[PDB]
């Protein structure tokens, strides 16, 4: 009854703004959303009929973008330890000593080790 | 709760919203069928 | 040695620590590349007393501090990238929770949630 | 002393390090 592209396009200017929002710049923006595009184009995913097309559109953005296992460890530590995980990650997963991490962090020493010893605490408490 | 936040990033996301859409955009969608 | 010929061996360890840091890669590269620019640019330097990786973390983590920090549109950049995107879906895109929840095809509660954490992050850091 | 949470670190987090850095990464570098 109406094209795909003419379902879609009033939409673009707008999950634009949203993929630009989301990924903090104009190009990398757009290159989700082309991608996003090609992917209906070539049927690989279709609207939801039960979604209007804007909604629909949307969800298929997000049917891209997919979250991964990584990523949900790495929020849930975001979550625990939101002041204090940089210092655990530069000597736990990055492998810099304390004293190196003192000096990527900008602060003392003792401040280095309270950092740790909370985001330990954090984790350990679950 | 209230959504004043979402004005104030309308407002400063207004530009990309009123650029044309990339000619590569709509070519994909022709592309369709 | 050029910034270029420095730094280049130790890119995609930044990168692993990015992505750990703020939530995925796309958010952990934005930082990356933020740092790198303002390396490029001049605008800080890399501390002549550090070796060039923790030197290179030193410049990515005053940056990330900053960002929470200056200007609106990058501050979302602070926000658990699934907290931001029920976040912007509704406060920015105006879809309605409901239709977030499509969206992100995950259950209700989950999408409260993270409008919560992201108003959780907001209030602490962000709009402070 | 249960550890296997530098284990579970590297396990979620190390796949990064042997992906090829972003073109644009270079790129910003280039260019002084």
């Amino acid at each position: 009854p109406m094209s795909l592209l003419a379902r879609l396009a009033p939409h673009l200017p707008y999950i634009r703004r949203y993929a630009r929002a989301l990924t903090g710049d104009q190009a990398t923006g757009d290159h989700y959303v082309r991608v996003a595009l090609e992917a209906l184009a070539a049927g690989e995913l279709v609207l939801d009929a039960n979604l209007s097309p804007r909604v629909a559109l949307y969800r298929v953005f997000h049917a891209i973008w997919l979250s991964s296992a990584g990523d949900d460890a790495a929020q849930r530590l975001m979550r625990i330890a939101p002041r204090s995980r940089q210092a655990f990650l530069l000597t736990a997963l990055e492998g810099f000593t304390p004293t190196e991490a003192a000096q990527i962090l900008d602060c003392d020493f003792g401040e280095v080790e309270r950092l740790i010893g909370d985001a330990q605490a954090e984790i350990d408490a679950e | 709760r209230q959504q004043a936040i979402g004005v104030k990033l309308r407002q400063m996301f207004d530009e990309v919203v009123n650029e044309p859409v990339p000619d590569e955009f709509l070519a994909i969608l022709r592309k369709a069928e």
